[PDB]
């Protein structure tokens, strides 16, 4: 239940609240979204109407403190800040409450879909991503490059996503070159769970992450990234029985949630193609097969 | 990747190697007494040459490097890149390749893994038509490959001392033109060959002690040999052929 307010509404956007969206008119008096549930991730994202190459946003947690967004009109956009004295920002907040004008974060109780989609994700793995110490929000748009986009392989506007290369020195042992390339449990197991990870949950965090800015923000390394941590899962003759089950659950709710207009931009045939048919968990994703098939089925 | 425009690249300064595989897994099938079909593997090799110098390393592959594994078909691309991989490590730095190209684009990733420590290497697929599985219809290449009782290299010249007398790209396209014939009707492409008895092969050779002269004699028998060989195929009349439709059939890659 807590509220990040507006100063003002001075361009018209399409705003965002994690999955849902509502249209804001030029100088229309709107000044925030209060009922925010407290204990997960949140995103607050824009599309401008005159530009929508304008497409940029901020996670955050309120439990970590009290944010706004007050549009800057040198750099022309809406921009998230931290408001420091806790007396100013709860009396601001009652007014604009008093005043209703705000719009709640739509409810019905029954419907678990944020936290499907995030629950493996946290603001500080979202923030070694992100890189911008200062803040304790993290920005994000269509256009930032990944670390591993850069080439052919200001700091905060690349997204650091764990590297996954599948014909490295990384991934693939000398003395063990066919096997390693053929079954990537080596390289899934020992390289990125235990070593880099450190625990399934980490790589899920950023895999459920990288599919958000995906969705959100049609960020193209982000795409890359989220097809390539689910390819090497699949692709791995030994996973834990409970990471497989767990898999097949977070990736049902994604494609749950994805427009189904914007399958052809956000989903990679051949991965899901291989994911689900060819590959050593063909048989493992029972939920995301079946709602692929029933949704996409003109992909597979 | 390597085609008809790019040709040329083949004989330049910088050091590269042709990588065929074909002939690595051979197998004869046959029937069981139950009836079933079961294969037996012989001895192959991988083919491995230097277009411009007519350096052939020859890696004959013993059968026992299929005992008791499975997938052969997939493991022998493997088993390939491991011993090309193994072929570069061997070499002096000045001498290895800058450049290897597969003539089989499956080859392309079991041979880039195999080569990670060799960023600077870089291996490319081909669009040609090259015939290098016809490398075993040479007698002494067949008779080495045959005889050997365990994994062994041979080293070997595949243009003998052509290369005295004319260039790399005129060797080439010699060499090419024979292994096409070979491939196409070996049992007429060798009576070429192996006619004249007067004409013989020197024991440090591969192929027969041809004058200029003779080589251009061999060179269209071996062209008439190819397109007649096309004509049987198809059921056409090559009276009909013009010129240019004769010299791309005879091109084959």
């Amino acid at each position: 239940m807590n509220t990040v307010p507006f100063t003002s509404a001075p361009i018209e956007v399409t705003i965002g609240i994690d999955q849902y969206s509502f249209n804001v008119k030029e100088n229309q008096p709107f000044h925030g979204i209060k009922d925010i549930p407290i204990g997960h991730v949140h995103v607050i994202h824009f599309q401008h109407a005159d530009n929508s190459s304008m497409r940029y946003g901020y996670w955050f947690d309120c439990r970590m403190g009290n944010f706004y967004i007050q549009y800057d009109p040198k750099d022309g956009l809406y921009k998230m800040m931290e408001e420091r004295d806790g007396a100013k920002f709860e009396n601001i907040v009652h007014n604009f409450k008093e005043r209703q004008m705000m719009v709640s974060y739509p409810k019905i109780d029954e419907d678990d879909t944020w936290y499907n989609l995030t629950e493996f994700v946290q603001m500080d793995k979202i923030r070694k991503i992100v890189r911008k110490d200062e803040n304790q929000f993290s920005y994000v748009d269509s256009s930032m490059t990944t670390v591993q986009e850069n080439e052919l392989l200001d700091p905060a506007h690349s997204l650091n996503y764990t590297v996954i290369n599948f014909k490295s020195r990384e991934a693939i042992r000398p003395g063990h070159e066919m096997e390693d390339f053929l079954d990537k449990s080596y390289y899934l197991n020992t390289v990125m769970l235990q070593g880099i990870f450190k625990n399934s949950s980490n790589y899920f965090g950023e895999l459920q992450f990288a599919f958000l800015n995906a969705m959100f923000f049609g960020n193209y390394g982000s795409s890359l990234q989220w097809h390539a941590m689910i390819e090497l899962i699949c692709s791995s003759a030994t996973v834990p029985k409970h990471m497989l089950d767990k898999l097949d659950e977070i990736l049902y709710y994604q494609i749950k949630t994805l427009p189904e207009q914007y399958s052809d931009i956000l989903l990679n045939e051949r991965v899901w193609n291989i994911c689900l048919y060819s590959s050593f968990q063909k048989n493992s994703l029972h939920n995301t097969e079946k709602i692929m098939e029933n949704k996409y089925p003109e992909l597979l | 990747a390597m085609n008809s425009s790019n040709y040329a690249e083949l004989f330049n300064n910088d050091i590269k190697l042709f990588v065929d595989d074909t002939n690595v897994y051979r197998v004869t099938v046959h029937k069981t007494f139950e009836g079933n079909v079961a294969t037996k593997a012989i001895n192959g090799c991988i083919f491995t040459l230097n277009p411009k110098t007519g350096h052939l390393f020859l890696k004959i592959i013993h059968t026992s490097v299929w005992a008791g594994q499975k997938r052969l078909s997939q493991l022998a691309k493997w088993k390939t890149a491991e011993e090309v991989s193994a072929l570069v490590r061997s070499l002096p730095k000045e001498e290895q390749p800058k450049q290897i190209i597969v003539t089989r684009k499956a080859m392309l990733d079991p041979l880039e893994v195999h080569m990670l420590d060799f960023p600077n290497i870089a291996i490319r697929p081909t669009e040609l038509r090259l015939p290098f599985s016809a490398a075993m219809s040479i007698d002494k290449l067949s008779d080495v490959v045959m005889k050997a009782t365990e994994p062994q290299m041979v080293l070997f010249n595949i243009y003998d001392d052509w290369l005295d007398r004319i260039s790399s790209y005129t060797a080439f396209s010699r060499l090419t033109l024979l292994l096409r014939a070979l491939k196409t009707n070996e049992e007429s492409a060798k009576m070429i060959l192996l006619s004249d008895p007067t004409i013989t092969i020197k024991s440090y050779h591969l192929w027969p002690s041809f004058t200029d002269e003779q080589w251009i004699t061999i060179e269209s028998q071996m062209r008439d040999l190819i397109l007649t060989e096309y004509g049987r195929k198809y059921n056409v009349n090559i009276s009909a052929l013009t010129q240019t439709e004769i010299k791309d059939i005879i091109l084959g890659q």
